[PDB]
RNA sequence: GCGGGGCUCAAGCGUACCGCCGAAGUCGUGUCAUUGCGUGAUGGGUAGGGGAGCGUCGUG
RNA sequence: GGAGCGGAGUGAAAUAGUACCUGAAACCGUGUGCCUACAAGCCGUGGGAGCGUUCGUGACUGC
């Protein structure tokens, strides 16, 4: 499949924020 | 109190001493001074909304000043068609002072 | 009591970098070398390197020798220069690939 | 007083007519520049 | 003679991002996407700008009724008898009455009543 | 298969009576423009016709 | 370790440091004022309370 449309800013940096490292 | 005054096809509330924007009496300068139809009167509990006792009431008040309101962007737009006019406005506006509202 | 020190065209995606660089925003100096010590990703090496001219700039430069009343003020990666490569791929074409590089800034005060 | 100087010239008026600049914005002359669209005199001359 | 298109490009690309300072998401960064949103901007405000009138004497409306119901006498015929006085006074202000200055309200419902026909569903 | 809620304690159909709401229509107020003789008319608009201009570069 | 950087120095100017005159936009970050976790959004526009380093934001509501 192909991504239909480009990602809204707002949805993009939903995401990215689920992307982060845990302090040890 | 106050007075309610017809100043070119609008109504307005007026006490003594209020500044009020209305459409521009173009034959008067600064300073000069212009008598406004009233249509209502309120003093208190006194109300007196007579039209025959009304007619003889006018309020007093002084041009203070000639000034353009804000600019206004105008557009005319339907889709497909290019049709497409632009155009700007600014309403041009005088303030009077009220003075006096005779009893 | 200002001072800094930054790393420029250091190899290390931007993100990659900022994943660790999140981690040390706001904490006591020392207590931030800690946490660079024992953390797994390879970013925070360069990072950590930063963080030690920054500490030896406020010693030396501004004579702020005591490195225990130092907080890190900011901290921020930004892009840098990248470059592009090629990489042969099915049926004779060709997927570009971005090597993106980071300049690491660090900054610390005196609480 | 004050003789003609060469920045004093003007041409007698109506005499000199700007120029029509087609295709220039679809407040003039617009996109299809005066011809219509998808005909042999949409893209080409037809002879008399 | 060659001109660069830039100098004079940019005079309007400039307006219409000032114009679009504000737009969520792209419409406030790239021209092309703000420029058909500030088209569509203009002419939602001359709409809504001219349709506010009803909008606003729809609310004075609102207002009116509900004081005249206040004092028994529904909007419906407190506007007639009003007529019926020449005591013509604005919905503007006839509306700023009721909120403010409940007495001076009072005291025009009070013409209005008297001002109707005695059987107001009579033949006139 | 009322736009929905609800409606026969009609908020349904019929016939009279009274009133009101309702648009960029008309009137009120201010202002600009085309055209004919202060005044009359006029100013939605695609294809298209005519007119008046803004901006960029260069030359005298 | 180096790269690179912080002081210092040259320079009129070092966000003129041989990646170098001017340094826009897309794009990527840090800080900060406002709003945002019962809400259906061609993302605007009219009305409008509140908050705040006319201005910035925009609860709620009409189109």
């Amino acid at each position: 499949a192909v991504p239909k449309r480009k990602m809204s800013r707002s949805n993009t940096r939903h995401r990215r924020s689920q992307w982060k490292a845990a302090v040890p | 109190m106050y007075a309610i005054v017809r100043s070119g096809g609008r109504q307005h509330k007026v006490a003594v001493g209020d500044i009020v924007e209305v459409d521009k009496i173009s034959t008067a300068k600064v300073g000069d001074t212009v008598e406004l139809s009233t249509l209502l009167v309120v003093d208190g509990d006194a109300v007196t909304s007579d039209p025959w006792v009304l007619a003889g009431i006018k309020v007093q008040a002084e041009v203070v000043d000639h000034h353009k309101g804000a600019k206004i962007d105008i557009l005319r737009y339907k889709n497909k068609t290019g049709y497409r006019r632009r155009q700007g406005h600014r309403q041009q506006y005088t303030a009077i002072k009220v003075t006096a509202i005779p009893t | 009591m200002e001072a800094r020190a930054q790393a420029r065209y250091i190899r290390v995606t931007p993100m990659k970098a900022r994943r660790v660089v999140d981690l040390i925003r706001g904490m006591d100096a020392t207590e931030a070398q800690a946490v660079l010590r024992f953390a797994p990703q390879a970013a925070s090496v360069p990072v950590k390197k930063v963080l030690d001219s920054a500490i030896a700039n406020a010693a030396h430069n501004y004579d702020h020798t005591d490195a225990s009343s130092l907080f890190i003020s900011e901290a921020f990666v930004d892009e840098g220069p990248t470059l592009k490569r090629f990489r042969p791929r099915a049926q004779g074409r060709a997927y570009r690939i971005r090597k993106r590089t980071s300049h690491i800034t660090v900054v610390v005060s005196s609480k | 007083n004050n003789p003609l100087k060469i920045h004093n010239l003007r041409p007698a008026p109506g005499a000199k007519t700007a120029k029509t600049r087609v295709g220039r914005g679809e407040a003039s002359k617009g996109k299809t520049a005066g011809r219509g669209t998808k005909g042999t005199k949409a893209r080409y001359q037809v002879p008399e | 003679a060659r001109v660069k298109r830039a100098v004079n490009a940019h005079k309007k690309r400039r307006a219409i991002l000032e114009q679009a300072s504000g737009y969520r998401g792209q419409r406030s960064r790239l021209y092309r996407k703000a420029k058909e949103q500030v088209t569509h901007s203009l002419v939602y405000n001359y709409n809504d700008r001219k349709k506010r009138k009803g909008d606003f004497r729809q609310l004075w409306i609102q207002r009116i009724n509900a004081a005249a119901r206040a004092n028994g006498i529904t909007y419906n015929r407190f506007i007639q008898g009003l007529k019926a006085a020449n005591v013509e006074v604005d919905r503007k202000i006839l509306a700023e009455l009721a909120v403010n200055d409940a007495n001076a309200f009072a005291a025009l419902v009070e013409v209005a009543q008297k001002a109707l026909p005695s059987d107001v569903n009579a033949p006139k």
